[PDB]
């Protein structure tokens, strides 16, 4: 809404935009991961104090190294201690994220489970829980194969990432396409 | 959202205009757009070339007057009430920002934000030679989707005019060839968010289940017509010279 | 063709101004057979060439 | 334009939703 | 919040949330008459583990009777009983297997699916390759430059 | 007499809206075009008079609107002749009016000549057309003759209309029915949806048949007839919806 | 079960109710042999009928 | 604008009407024009094939000649030969001292209603009317909530089969729908009761009539929120079959007020006139002979003449005892 | 194909001239030479049909599958009725009788049964019960159906309904008080007497004229036989003739009282087998009231609880409603 207009001042913009990335924080969210960050809010904020820790939960946003924060961890930040939950959701969330996006490429679903949810270098009792949840994490779809430790799993995993299945992409897409053109040859032409 | 009619009367004269006016690449023939406005679908009855000129040596540069509409608008009260402000056209193929400006002008003599129209004069590509737009906002503007109507009495003379499946497949590529690329574009335009937007849909495949297995199922069945398909065939064609040449090659009397 | 004509042929047929049904109540001389038409009165009204 | 004709057929009304009305003939 | 819970419900909470709540919470004869909270409490215990099959229901495609009774809480008669209720209540899909001690969740799979699925799978498409190409040409001109 | 009328379809179509709602009345107004050469009766352009509601008359022509359009059509750069008169006559094959011909006759003055198109916009909306333009008079003829000079000249008198567009709006018009793809194949895989029905509108086949069939132990209905055209309309569609998987 | 008043199968090994449930299939070649029957006969007998 | 509103107006056109004769498929209809003869006819758009309906009022095209709207239905001249009044004027009480009716019969009409748990089949009005009978039939109309809907009896029947049903029908279909409605039916011998000798006079047109409340009545219509008030000033000069339950529920004498029920009736009906307290109150109900609750209100306004005549807007003892006397002279 | 569209008009079929030709009818009247159905051939083609009809090319179209409602004054019509029967108790024998006139003779003859007694006292419910259980396409009627005072249409649904509903066969004939419609002329009697001549002779010449096969009963609600005639009553005809009682055995009331207090919230002095004896030689309608007439009484006493009292408010008000 300020994106457009309204000059300001700087303890105005970063401690807003601290508040901001405070808020982020105090989302925290539907993840974010990723963010407005992009935006102008940063060098402004981050650079230093809080902003180094807020960055650096950019970091955590994608790290989600308790230590890596848990160690940083001041009052301020431990006043809502739940991110140390929050990174666990991070830390699945983070990791199902590329999971979701990558890995699977090919009709990305199944991650299912165990070893494949301790990818996310949480555990399986967790995946017991922070996996089990699912839009009891606000998110996953699907559904649990226990016995085969399998998930199931559906959509509501968006992002704002690019650079991959870019390639991906048209290959499939070239691929019915060329192989169309084998019979796609006389069909209607014959 | 009100996303739109299309008259083609108002199409085929637009060219006209657009002929009539002989405007060309460095221009776009302009005017109203009628119809009424209100529903969640808007028609297109008809549309009025605005005696414009256009300048994008200076973009903001460009001459039109309403006052054609003023009077229009009562012979097209006149003419009809329905005829009530929808929007407006102007040549295109495409945009140039003192669309908006004069998009601007309309909504003085609109009930909602007017309606912008492209049209390709050249009818390239494909499905429209058109676009409609509205304006909106950090601006927006936007391309509802729109199509004709009937206007059989239109489809009657329209039936005057022409005179099964590969062309289906045929797009298949289409989109894809852009798509990837216009990835690319914009990764190598700008090396923005909708992108992404798209980015989750695409999973949306190999996505393939033993649910094929229905499909064959399916497929099976699809083919027991088959025995039956030609087997009128089968019996039809084939016992019908038998009763016709035994009558007349042996007809041979006298 | 057959049917593509014949087909066709009948579209002719099935554009009719109509054809009327009438009551003849008798001639004249005048070739002009006087009928009543079935809802309507009476018409003197020529035949057709054939009849 | 419109006006008028010596005389009319008259028709009466049902409805008078608010806008809307129908009306029979005196040619019914 | 625990009608929050409920989205979230586990039923590892039960005892837990028990002990979390009696100032009143559990603890009621105030306006109501559990003498123990057991009219709460027990008429609760189902309705978290009632409710808590619900989450469970939509989490499981398949599970084990342990899994539930590791997360139920639960004997498997009970478990079972609960999961008979829902079934002899057909509030719920499930497999009873204690032979395999596992409860399938029943997917009921039949629905001809591709039916629609593939339908969706179009519709995706119809969805997709329509929504997401619209804008497409439309964007980097939308832009232009 | 072997007269060459040129229709934009546009002006056809804008009368025929104008005439399709126009009923009752027969619409009014300008017919515009030229005439190259003889026989040549163009047409660009038309349009509405506004309502009468004095109806069709020689009155009820107002040369104003015309000019004031004329002048924005001017201003368009849109000029042509008023050729003649179109309106919309509901289940009229018949003539339009000795007013209307009248009408158009005291008009036709302005011209060399001009038309009175006959329209049932009724009969118009048929899927074909229905349609003439009368002018009643020639010069001679194609040069009919003899009563003019013998007077009394009344009858329909059509003229021989046609009409031209281009293949530039007939594909812009074509492309009636992104896109394909998002409107083709992929935009009516649905099927699986009505296996049942596929399965039993095919089902249904069957019986019919054996029935069919059967008579074989007179005229149509025939015992090999709706066979084939029934079980053949059930195996081409269902094939369609393999291209999807 | 063995009124198929229920569906289910029984495991002696096992001991145990096995799963089992409803339908089939929709009739179809059902639908068709009657066709598939049907035709020849006429058809032969005509096919004779020609000879 | 307005003008041109009208001058607008003027563009839009006339609307051809129809109600479908019948829907032969979903789009598919047999409507007989409502202007004229049967046609087949589509629909259009906008348009609920569900709804679409034989009888269904539709808007129709002069060309398409098909469904240019659907119309809510008025198939009957629902203050005319139907006649409708949302409740009724007066509660159960102004005509007290008619009050055995006044309880009672809500209890039967309105509290069954309320009270779902049979409904009433009918609910039959007899004894001289305008005691407050006149206004009884809406005393419990105006209690209940419900549509009054009055039926008078000989229009009815026209010369014709079903013309009754159809009036009536649309008393069922109307009220019905636009339930809950009252409907009065009014002392009913013309299209109902005993006929003439049973026979034809027409009267197998009025036996149709009698049957088609009987096809009502003790056919499966039911009276869900629209009720039915039956109207005679006599109960006996009816059917007998009507008279029994799965028709008529109740059956309703209607006495004059009586003394105290005029007293009563008197200082509602009368005293609510402007009047003194000089106006005589109970000589005149004294003076007050079997007068029904207009009857009454004649003390009131007979005097209201004297009132007029005594120069009073407030009847006066003066006005009051001429009245009474005056209402007791031309009768009892 | 798109030659056919829907703005048709209606008429009737008359005739053939011969294929694609023929003299039909207009809902104008108007009936001329046209075409037809090149769709259809010959056992295509149907002799008399209502009609479908280009304005202008003003040919057939095509048929109208038969049309149904016309006047007349249309037809019972109950399809699938909601009434199972033993909802007035002890009617077994009866029902039975019915189904013995009726239900199973459609499967196995009379062409006509003739119920007698006061019907809507569970008489007319034996009508829709069984109409309900046969579940062949029901068509009441009254003998009040067709008083139009037309020398005109009358019996043609009456012909066509009937032949509708053997259209329809197995369908349902049934018709409320015949009587209404079986007096007819004994002399000149001008109005209103002429149709039922039509009418009446009408089912009389379609029972009379219409073979055996049972898909179709003709039924009729009697609590008058008199104003009918044996023309009715010939047999092969109406051949069933089955009465209302009432009357009551008391198995009957034990089952008529067995069946509203059933659905009839009551109060524990509701005896139903103090009435068994306190009920005797009644009818089951009033009956059937004096147990909802209790229904109302409770109710109108504003009792949730339905009494004996409640019922013997009923009862002994209704033991003698003098």
């Amino acid at each position: 809404t300020l994106e457009p207009s309204t000059s300001i001042t700087l303890a105005e913009r970063q401690q807003l935009a601290y508040d901001l990335s405070i808020s982020a924080l105090l989302g925290d969210k539907i993840y974010n991961f990723g963010e407005l960050l992009h935006h102008p809010i940063m060098e402004t904020i981050v650079n230093d104090s809080n902003y180094d820790w807020l960055f650096q939960l950019l970091n955590a946003l994608t790290v989600g190294d308790f230590d890596k924060f848990d160690s940083l961890i001041k009052v301020q930040i431990s006043k809502i201690p739940i991110l140390a939950q929050h990174e666990s959701f991070l830390r699945q969330k983070i990791c199902l994220m590329t999971l979701i996006e990558t890995v699977f490429v090919k009709n990305i679903r199944m991650l299912s489970f165990e070893d494949i949810s301790k990818a996310t270098h949480l555990p399986k009792d967790n995946v017991e829980h922070l996996v089990m949840r699912a839009i009891s994490l606000g998110l996953l779809k699907g559904s649990i194969d226990q016995v085969n430790e399998l998930v199931t799993i559906s959509w509501v995993q968006p992002r704002i990432i690019s650079g991959d299945q870019i390639t991906k992409m048209k290959d499939r897409l070239v691929e019915w396409n060329d192989q169309v053109e084998k019979l796609g040859k006389k069909m209607e032409a014959r | 959202h009100e996303k739109v009619t299309i008259a083609p009367l108002v199409l085929l004269s637009a060219l006209d205009h657009y002929e009539r006016t002989q405007t060309k690449e460095n221009k776009r023939c302009v005017g109203v757009i009628l119809g009424d406005a209100n529903s969640s679908t808007i028609r297109v009855t008809n549309s009025f070339a605005l005696p414009f000129e256009e300048d994008e040596k200076n973009s903001d540069v460009w001459f039109l007057d309403h006052n054609y509409i003023e009077n229009m608008n009562e012979m097209c009260k006149k003419i009809n009430a329905k005829e009530k402000l929808i929007g407006w056209y102007h040549s295109g193929p495409k945009l140039r920002a003192s669309d908006l400006k004069i998009n601007e002008l309309f909504k003085k003599y609109t009930q909602n934000n007017p309606l912008l129209l492209i049209v390709d004069v050249k009818q390239q590509g494909v499905g429209l030679p058109t676009d409609a737009y509205v304006a909106i906002e950090e601006k927006t503007f936007l391309h509802l989707p729109c199509t004709i109507e009937a206007e059989e009495a239109e489809e009657i003379g329209v039936e005057h005019l022409l005179r099964i499946r590969l062309t289906n497949q045929l797009k298949s590529l289409k989109g894809l060839q852009s798509k990837l690329k216009d990835v690319v574009e914009y990764l190598d335009k700008v090396i923005h968010t909708i992108l992404g937007k798209l980015q989750d849909v695409f999973n949306l495949n190999n996505l393939q289940k033993a649910l094929t297995v229905k499909t064959n199922d399916e497929l099976m069945v699809i083919y027991i017509s088959n025995l039956v398909r030609s087997i009128i065939a089968f019996d039809d064609l084939i016992e019908n010279k038998i009763q016709n040449k035994k009558i007349q090659e042996q007809r041979v009397k006298d | 063709n057959d049917k593509v004509r014949f087909i066709k042929d009948e579209l002719r047929l099935l554009q009719e101004p109509g054809s009327y049904v009438g009551e003849v109540i008798k001639i004249v001389s005048d070739k002009k057979v006087l009928v009543k038409v079935q809802p309507e009165g009476k018409y003197i009204v020529d035949v057709a060439k054939d009849i | 334009k419109n006006n008028r004709q010596l005389p009319y057929l008259v028709a009466n009304v049902v409805e008078v939703v608010g806008k809307a009305a129908v009306v029979k003939t005196s040619s019914r | 919040s625990l009608v929050k819970l409920f989205t979230t419900n586990e039923l590892m909470r039960w005892p837990i949330v028990q002990k979390t709540y009696e100032p009143v919470l559990n603890e009621d004869d105030l306006a109501f008459g559990g003498e123990a909270n057991k009219h709460h409490w027990e008429d609760l215990q189902k309705r978290v583990i009632e409710h808590n099959l619900r989450v469970i229901s939509e989490y499981y495609s398949r599970i084990t009777l342990l899994r539930l009774n590791e997360l139920l809480d639960l004997t498997e008669s009970q478990t079972e009983t609960y999961i008979s209720d829902l079934v002899n209540q057909g509030i719920i899909y499930a497999k009873v297997n204690r032979p395999a001690k596992i409860v399938n969740f029943e997917k009921p799979k039949n629905s001809s699916q591709l039916l629609n699925e593939w339908s969706h799978n179009v519709d995706e498409l119809l969805e997709h390759i329509e929504t997401i190409g619209h804008l497409i040409t439309k964007e980097e001109i939308m832009h232009g430059l | 007499t072997k007269e060459t009328v040129y229709i934009s379809s546009i002006a056809l179509l804008k009368m025929l809206k104008h005439g399709r709602a126009g009923v009752p009345m027969e619409v009014m107004g300008l017919m515009l075009g030229e005439f190259v050469d003889d026989y040549t009766v163009n047409v660009v352009d038309v349009f509405a008079m506004p309502q009468s509601g004095t109806g069709v008359s020689v009155e009820a022509v107002d040369d104003v609107f015309q000019a004031k359009m004329m002048d924005m059509l001017k201003q368009t750069g849109r000029d042509q002749m008023v050729v003649g008169w179109y309106h919309s006559h509901p289940g009229f094959g018949c003539w339009l009016s000795s007013v209307d011909v009248n009408t158009q006759k005291s008009f036709e003055q302005l011209n060399s000549r001009a038309v009175a198109v006959v329209v049932d916009p009724i009969q118009s909306v048929k899927g074909k057309v229905v349609i003439d333009a009368f002018r009643l008079i020639d010069t001679g003829a194609l040069i009919n003759i003899q009563a003019l000079i013998h007077g009394l000249n009344r009858h329909y008198y059509s003229l021989n209309i046609d009409y031209h567009k281009t293949a530039k709006e007939t594909k812009m018009l074509m492309n009636l029915h992104y896109e394909e793809k998002e409107e083709s194949n992929l935009a009516a895989t649905k099927s699986m949806v009505k296996i049942a029905e596929q399965y039993s509108k095919r089902i249904e086949e069957e019986k019919e048949l054996t029935e069919e069939e059967l008579k074989t132990r007179v005229g149509r209905q025939d015992p090999k007839k709706h066979l084939s055209e029934t079980a053949d309309e059930t195996l081409e569609n269902n094939i369609v919806s393999v291209l999807t998987a | 079960i063995l009124d198929k008043i229920f569906y289910g199968v029984l495991d002696q090994g096992n001991g145990w109710l096995y799963v089992y449930e409803t339908p089939n299939q929709d009739a179809t070649y059902d639908s068709a042999l009657e066709l598939v029957g049907q035709l020849n006969k006429v058809v032969d007998q005509l096919f004779e009928k020609a000879s | 604008d307005k003008t041109e509103n009208d001058i607008k107006a003027l563009q839009s056109i006339g609307q051809l009407i129809g109600e479908v004769m019948k829907e032969l498929s979903e789009e598919k209809y047999i409507v007989k024009a409502s202007s004229g003869p049967r046609y087949i006819v589509g629909v259009r758009n906008s348009v609920d094939r569900s709804k679409l309906k034989k009888g269904v009022r539709v808007t129709l095209d002069i060309t398409t000649l098909t469904i240019m709207r659907i119309l809510p239905r008025e198939t009957d001249p629902l203050v005319y030969n139907m006649t409708s009044f949302e409740q009724g004027e007066i509660t159960f009480d102004g005509i007290g001292g008619l009050t055995e009716q006044i309880r009672e019969l809500r209890e039967v009409i309105e509290l069954p209603l309320k009270n779902p748990e049979k409904p009433p089949k009918g609910v039959l009005l007899y004894g001289p009317p305008g005691t407050g009978k006149t206004l009884l039939a809406k005393a419990v109309a105006a209690t209940i909530g419900a549509n009054f809907i009055f039926s008078p009896a000989s229009g009815i029947v026209d010369k014709y089969i079903g013309e009754s049903a159809r009036i009536i029908r649309e008393m069922f279909a109307y009220a019905k729908e636009h339930e809950p409605c009252i409907i009065f039916m009014d002392e009913v011998d013309a299209i109902g009761g005993r006929r003439f000798s049973e026979g034809t006079s027409a009267d197998r047109e009025i036996q149709r009539t009698l049957m088609e409340l009987l096809t009502q009545m003790d056919g499966f219509d039911n009276l869900g929120q629209t009720k039915i008030i039956m109207a005679t000033n006599r109960p006996d000069t009816l059917d007998p079959a009507l008279l029994r339950p799965g028709r008529l529920d109740r059956k309703v004498e209607i006495p004059l007020p009586n003394e105290a029920g005029r007293l009563e009736i008197f200082k509602i009906h009368t005293a609510k006139v402007k009047k003194t307290g000089e106006f005589d109150f109970e000589a005149a109900v004294k003076m007050s002979d079997g007068f029904n609750g207009a009857d009454i209100r004649n003390c009131a306004t007979e005097a209201g003449f004297f009132a007029i005549r005594d120069d009073r807007d407030h009847i006066n003892p003066d006005d009051l005892m001429k009245a009474v006397r005056k209402v007791a002279e031309v009768k009892k | 194909k798109r030659i056919q569209s829907v703005p048709l008009v209606i008429g009737q079929f008359l005739e053939p001239i011969d294929q694609n030709t023929g003299i039909v009818s207009s809902t104008t009247g108007m009936s001329y030479v046209v075409r037809i159905l090149s769709t259809l051939d010959r056992e295509l083609l149907k002799p008399s049909m209502s009609v479908a009809l280009h304005r202008h090319s003003n040919a057939l179209v095509d048929i109208l599958p038969p049309d149904s409602d016309s006047s007349i004054s249309v037809m019972g019509e109950n399809e699938k009725p909601d009434v199972t029967y033993a909802d007035v108790g002890g009617l077994d024998m009866q029902k039975q009788e019915i189904r013995e006139a009726v239900e199973l003779p459609l499967v196995q003859p009379p062409r006509g049964v003739l119920l007698y007694g006061p019907p809507g006292t569970g008489k007319t419910m034996l009508v829709k019960a069984v109409a309900n259980s046969t579940k062949a396409a029901f068509i009441r009627v009254n003998g009040s159906e067709f008083v139009h005072k037309y020398l005109g249409e009358g019996p043609r649904m009456v012909r066509d309904v009937f032949r509708l509903a053997r259209e329809n066969a197995p369908s349902i004939i049934f018709i409320d008080e015949v009587d209404s419609i079986a007096t007819k002329r004994f002399d000149a009697q001008t109005g209103s007497d002429r149709e039922v001549q039509r009418i009446l002779i009408e089912l009389l010449t379609q029972m009379d004229g219409f073979d055996q096969s049972t898909n179709v009963k003709v039924i009729m609600a009697t609590n008058r036989a008199d104003t009918l005639d044996p023309a009715l009553l010939r047999p092969g005809r109406l051949d069933r003739k089955i009465e209302f009682p009432s009357l009551r055995d008391r198995r009957e009331r034990r089952l008529i009282f067995g069946t509203i207090a059933s659905k009839m919230s009551l109060a524990p002095e509701a005896d139903l087998d103090s009435l068994i004896i306190r009920n005797d030689s009644l009818s089951g309608a009033v009956i059937a009231a004096i147990m909802q007439e209790a229904g109302l009484r409770a109710v109108r006493k504003n009792r949730y609880v339905i009494l004996q009292s409640d019922l013997e408010e009923a009862y002994a008000t209704q033991v003698k409603t003098d």
